[PDB]
């Protein structure tokens, strides 16, 4: 007939049952290449150790049952179908301690040969185990998990779309100019078992961020030297006037208050805070010499 | 609840190869440990190979018994649901029925099974 | 969100496209020419934003106008929380410069294409229906049409909007520049005091502290070099030569 | 996985002009980049022109060699599914069995594809 | 949180049971063992937290 591609919307998804797997022979495992972009790092949580991001996500699968050939149904490649109309698999991440507000995608790309392409932004709420040791510089190294969290690796396997140094350098399409600075997404491949006769597929995602230490460096650096040579023109005050004394004290009570003020900024030893407890110290023995003479 | 069944076991020449396979089946089951053990007439149960995932959830860890220790390989395939025993350059000594021990834990709870084990002969 | 980098703004959405299988003849069906029918009954469009890094809680519109010609006119309000790259050089005045590419995020150019309603310097110039009396003034929203493509063979409509706006400069001007002047005419009454009664370098002291504290709790304002800092840390060290002259004389 | 055919060559005069077509096919790909190779019998395998979208996700790039420099223009039209190769001004060293080269990008990976090629005779 | 006494978790959490309607036999159905079936698509305990 010729109503077109209505017709083969229908001879696909007539009886098609979106419960079950898409697979002729069921011993054939359904393989899903997928594929990441880091968008942006929307925030960090060092205190609660935990990373939300917003990642571009690429899934592909084949549908064994989507299958047509192009011919008799005017020359048709590839076809538009609904998400929720065709099965899907269930690929989540392990790291997730939350969920984040992401838009919906209603339609997919299904092709003659089966290929079902379905593209979805996701934010993610993972954890991620962080270290500030040295914290105005620090890179951190966190996992993004993908996994079926339900089918083993013999009914869905999980592979990368593109290659893997693509996706590791992929820096396109990402938003500089913020508290940190993406190095690189390097995936790797692992196949999790906690026992016989089980066995998972695992598609891990090493995202590595480096801080950008400007934001932290005049909010740092520049008060204690300030006070510092602030104190130093408390020096050239003589011993004999005695407001030297109250001079000490008051700037002492300054850098005080300051460091507790600066004491809500990142929380931890931050290892940076003894390059500033030296600065303490410092104006300490400068008011004990003070006292002395 | 999990059924085992041994099989590969025949009669072969001395400084010859022999597998032996082990196959589970049933509905839910997960088996932590699988181990394999010979008997030889009139003598007790011997402990020959055994496998388990390691402390990491990925590589297994296999672990054989002093007298086999260098000719035979335990493997296993999640896929075929079989656990082998791949016996190289069989001695006489080696001459024994051998069953299969698996530790499963099903909907009923962790249990241990056992298989109806197969003979393996070796003589010239 | 200057830390973050994120615009939050709400817009009224108008799409319009044409639904060849709805199409009718007004006659024999008493003369009716368009018709309200529930938007999840029919085919829409998935055109989203490249620039979406979460998802604002908007009105659901439930019904849409389909006319006799096949012609769907869809009306809703989104709230739009898109990612935005700030520069705040020039902090008091400031203009900023946000993109918001619409485009399907799956479909090609062959299968959704994006055009504009009406001419791209009404869009422009539209100012109606805006809330001024906020921190920022609305310059323009300037739309511009982009093929883009990622390979070849696979090319992708884009539709980008420029919003483009500029800060008002009277919130941060008080909170900033009163305090500032303020304890500087302090100071120069603090200059009267005599060298010899004493109370004049506590007086430096104190104000000084005074000052600190203040530039400490204005550091809590807008995160960046902010370059307004200078303008400002040159009276922090114009009271710092000023403490130094006491201190000398 | 994807198809290519060559179309368009034949005999022409020197100074003269013709256009090569090379049209893609298949069911999932992505096209990354497509060359323009010309081999003359007996001679090796000779890159022409090739095509790949720029930095900016929106113009082409193209690119030519030493020899074709001024006289090729390499096209392309993704509707049509074709991607075409201008030939100008043809010297009698033009001649040669053109093929076309897409770096392509299926479910079953990255790879390069060939079609069946066109002879130019000048 | 100390101040209103509550605290905020997050758990791997694994259900078992047993749906006396869903049986069958291996054989002729090509020996399958397990199928994976939608969640909403079969009876679910109600089970939850008093806390
Ligand atoms: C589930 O998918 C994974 C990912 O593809 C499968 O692992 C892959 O197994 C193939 C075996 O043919 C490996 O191919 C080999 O590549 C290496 C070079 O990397 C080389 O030694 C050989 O030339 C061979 O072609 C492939 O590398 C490997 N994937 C990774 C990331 O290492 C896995 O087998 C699948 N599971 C099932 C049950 O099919
Ligand atoms: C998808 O929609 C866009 C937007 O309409 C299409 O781009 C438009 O293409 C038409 C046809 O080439 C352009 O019209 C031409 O305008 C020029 C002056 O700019 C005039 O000299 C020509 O005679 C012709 O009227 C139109 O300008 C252009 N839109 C823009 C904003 O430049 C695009 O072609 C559509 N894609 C498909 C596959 O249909
Ligand atoms: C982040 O940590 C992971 C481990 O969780 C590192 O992954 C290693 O990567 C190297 C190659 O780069 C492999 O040889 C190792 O086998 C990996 N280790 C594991 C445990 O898988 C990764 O390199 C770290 N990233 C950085 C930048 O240090
Ligand atoms: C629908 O509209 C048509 C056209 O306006 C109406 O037909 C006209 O009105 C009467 C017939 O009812 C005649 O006197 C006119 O000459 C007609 N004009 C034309 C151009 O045909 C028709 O009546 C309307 N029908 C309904 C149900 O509203
Ligand atoms: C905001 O930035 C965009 C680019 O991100 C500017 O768009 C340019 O607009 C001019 C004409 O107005 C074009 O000639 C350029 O090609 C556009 N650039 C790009 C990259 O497309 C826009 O002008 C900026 N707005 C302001 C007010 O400066
Ligand atoms: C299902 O499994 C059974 C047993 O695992 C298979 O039956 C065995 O294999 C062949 C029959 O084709 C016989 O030689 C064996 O004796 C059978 N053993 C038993 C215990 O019945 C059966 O073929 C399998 N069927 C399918 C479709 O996989
Ligand atoms: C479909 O494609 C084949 C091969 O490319 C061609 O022979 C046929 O004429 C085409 N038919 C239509 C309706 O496009
Ligand atoms: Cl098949």
């Amino acid at each position: 007939t010729q109503p077109a591609l209505l017709r083969l919307s229908d001879h696909l998804l007539a009886n098609y049952k979106k419960g079950v797997r898409p697979v002729r022979d069921w011993r054939k495992p359904t393989t899903v290449s997928i594929d990441v972009i880091m968008y942006a790092i929307l925030n960090v949580d060092e205190k609660n150790q935990v990373l939300t991001t917003y990642i571009w996500y690429r899934q592909y699968w084949t549908d064994e049952f989507l299958q047509w050939t192009p011919e008799d149904f005017d020359n048709v490649t590839k076809l538009s179908i609904p998400t929720d109309s065709i099965w899907v698999p269930d690929i989540l991440i392990n790291e997730f301690v939350d969920v984040g507000k992401s838009p919906n995608i209603p339609y997919v790309y299904v092709h003659h040969r089966g290929e079902v392409q379905n593209y979805k932004p996701l934010q993610l709420v993972t954890a991620c185990s962080l270290d500030i040791y040295n914290f105005p510089f620090d890179v951190q190294n966190c996992s993004l998990t993908f996994t079926s969290w339900l089918h083993t690796i013999q009914d869905i396997n999980i592979t990368l779309w593109r290659s893997p140094e693509e996706v590791r350098s992929d820096k396109s399409i990402f938003i500089n100019q913020g508290e940190w600075e993406l190095l690189e997404v390097f995936p790797q491949f692992k196949e999790f078992s906690i026992d016989i006769s089980n066995s998972y597929a695992e598609m891990k995602f090493y995202v590595i961020i480096r801080r950008r230490p400007l934001f932290y460096a005049v909010s740092l650096l520049l008060p204690s030297i300030f006070l510092m040579v602030v104190d130093i023109v408390g020096f050239c005050l003589p011993p004999d006037s005695g407001e030297r004394v109250s001079f000490k004290i008051t700037l002492l009570l300054g850098y005080s208050v300051f460091l507790i003020i600066v004491s809500d900024t990142l929380p931890a030893t931050p290892l940076i805070g003894v390059y500033f407890v030296v600065c303490m110290a410092l104006l300490v023995i400068s008011l004990a010499e003070t006292i002395f003479i | 609840d999990v059924q085992l069944v041994e099989s590969g076991g025949g009669l072969v020449q001395p400084g010859g190869s022999l597998r032996l396979s082990c196959a589970y089946s049933g509905s839910l089951f997960s088996i932590l440990r699988m181990d394999w053990y010979r008997q030889a007439p009139g003598k007790e149960r011997e402990l020959v190979a055994g496998i388990t995932r390691d402390a990491a959830g990925y590589a297994d860890s296999t672990n054989y018994a002093d007298s086999v220790k260098g000719r035979f390989t335990i493997s296993r395939d999640s896929a075929k649901n079989t656990v082998y025993l791949q016996m190289n350059s069989l001695k006489p000594e080696d001459t024994a029925v051998y069953y299969c021990n698996a530790d499963a834990r099903t909907i009923t709870g962790r249990a241990d099974y056992w298989g109806q084990g197969t003979q393996v002969t070796v003589s010239s």
